[PDB]
């Protein structure tokens, strides 16, 4: 005889369709990212600026609990912490404080 | 069509070389054979397919984070629903698209062999009886000279 | 780390060659747009039978 | 395919029981057959196709008000070009799903009964003049014990 | 399906009048002739949707624009982002839909050609040898007053 067919595999992959669910396929390609690296990048060629234990408000007033910056320094984005809590030390309102912080981004 | 799973059962496991082809039992070689043409305009097709779901998406730099003060409550709340809108929209798009053109995906197939079936059928006419497995009894069982060129598709009588 | 990306998130740095990411909503950079799903698996192939 | 409204003209009335099946005028019952596996696959499709139309939406919970004082028209007008852009593209997005979605659903009916007429013509092969309505005459004019075996796709020579 | 550049190979310059139709070689006229109803109906249709494309977008009256002070930064942000929103959005949208229904419409006129020559391949049965090439060689070389009726599928034994 001769026939006419086409390929199968051992693999897992399931796929769902339109007219049925978990359809197992022989190839597929994922269009999802489920995963991430846990790490801080630098963007667009720049590292960001991390404040630590200090806020921006804590950052540029300088709030002795800040480290003072030593040389000129370009960001791309800035890095603050859950526990960074060192802002105005003596109370009282910042003005325009999430614009300035816009900002400086 | 109703070339896959329909009249054709199930598949082959051993085409290490291909996507689509032919099975010959005549008095050599059992083994089979991929359709180098039936298979790669298929995977020209299909890499071009989804190389251009992915590349169609051009998006630019954006910090999507916004934040205000406590007298700001409605602009936080404006932000926060164009977020959601976006969610919502790209979530439906996405799901429904990958859910649309998967089954267009599978048709494809179905469409390559039942005009690949069609290709030696429409060919080889009444020169064996057309099993409706998907298999054609031969009336001179082609040696390996010939079958081999039933795949490019040429014959005499 | 000294790593380079085109999309920071919140937890960590994700590839952007995908146009669809779940991570996290609120990004910065060049991102794969956000949903809510958790498959997006795309075929490229045929259904396996071989029993 | 050319199935429905093509050589297959027009419906039968007469199918309380299904979508698809057959109709035969041989010696005894002159009624219509349900072809339950051609029909209770397509209705798990299509019930499936709805059900994902539906539920593929996820929509959080919002408030979509927004008020602002008569200093704050920029942020209202903002405000509506939001609500306008979503409006725009959910109602192109859903009209247009359903106006394709619908030719996806009637051409699905087409494949399957094509499938079906081909699951017997490729099968029953010189045993009747095949004409091209969608019927064939029978050469032995089956009793109600045999035509019910076609259904299942059962023959002999 | 397999009908266009498939079997049928190339196309035919010589119809200045439809889409579709025949080429007949007997004893007259060398001709091409129109089939301007399986034409007239594949107008009727892609008219409709392209038509369709373009008028189910109705969109209302909207000053894009929104002009912010040196204060108002993260205002100007949010609405570039709702901005870029859109465009990633309709720029996405649009390309793939543009992509996707162009292969829905060249496989309308595959659905269409196959309809066509099973139109009188399933109405002239064994009265010329089905070459694959997409044409049959007449056993009684009909002339222009006949051929002009199998236009409109009409034979007799
Ligand atoms: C930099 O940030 C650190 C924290 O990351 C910060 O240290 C914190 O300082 C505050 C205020 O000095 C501490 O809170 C006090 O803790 C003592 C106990 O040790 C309490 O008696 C204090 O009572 C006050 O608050 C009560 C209500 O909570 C009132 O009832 C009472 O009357 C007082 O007002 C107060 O709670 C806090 O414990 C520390 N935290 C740590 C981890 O050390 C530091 O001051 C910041 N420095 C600068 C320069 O910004
Ligand atoms: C602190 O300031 C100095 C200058 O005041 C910065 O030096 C600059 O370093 C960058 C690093 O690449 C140089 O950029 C390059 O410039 C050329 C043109 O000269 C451009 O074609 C390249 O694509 C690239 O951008 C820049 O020229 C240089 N400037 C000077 C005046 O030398 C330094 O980077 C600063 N420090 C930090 C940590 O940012």
């Amino acid at each position: 005889t001769i026939c006419i067919g086409y390929h199968a595999n051992n693999s897992t992959d399931t796929v769902d369709t339109v007219l049925e669910k978990n359809v197992t396929v022989t190839h597929s390609v994922n269009l999802l990212e489920d995963s991430h690296n846990g790490k801080l990048c630098r963007l667009k060629g720049k590292a960001p600026l991390q404040l630590g234990n200090c806020n921006i408000a804590g950052w540029v007033l300088g709030n002795p609990e800040c480290e003072s910056l030593l040389s000129n320094r370009s960001w791309s984005y800035i890095a603050e912490t859950p526990n960074s809590e060192n802002g105005t030390c003596y109370p009282g309102d910042f003005a325009d404080y999430e614009e300035l912080r816009e900002q400086l981004s | 069509f109703g070339a896959i799973a329909g009249f054709i059962e199930g598949g082959w496991t051993g085409m290490m070389d291909g996507w689509y082809g032919y099975h010959h039992q005549n008095e050599q070689g059992s083994g089979y054979a991929a359709d180098q043409k039936s298979t790669q305009n298929a995977i020209n097709g299909i890499t071009n397919k989804v190389n251009s779901v992915i590349e169609k998406m051009n998006t630019q730099f954006t910090a999507v984070g916004k934040e205000f003060n406590k007298l700001e409550k409605r602009m936080e709340n404006l932000n926060k629903k164009v977020d959601d809108g976006f969610m919502d929209i790209w979530t439906y798009n996405a799901e429904l698209l990958v859910l649309l053109e998967n089954e267009r995906t599978l048709d494809f197939h179905d469409s390559n062999v039942k005009n690949l079936y069609e290709k030696v059928k429409n060919q080889l006419r009444n020169n064996a009886k057309e099993l409706g497995n998907g298999c054609f009894e031969f009336y001179h069982k082609c040696d390996n000279e010939c079958m081999e060129s039933v795949k490019n598709g040429t014959y005499d009588y | 780390d000294e790593c380079d990306t085109k999309c920071q998130t919140p937890q960590g740095a994700i590839n952007s060659s995908l146009p669809f990411q779940n991570i996290h909503p609120v990004t910065i950079g060049e991102c794969p747009k956000y949903v809510r799903s958790t498959k997006l698996r795309m075929v490229t192939g045929l259904r396996n039978i071989p029993s």
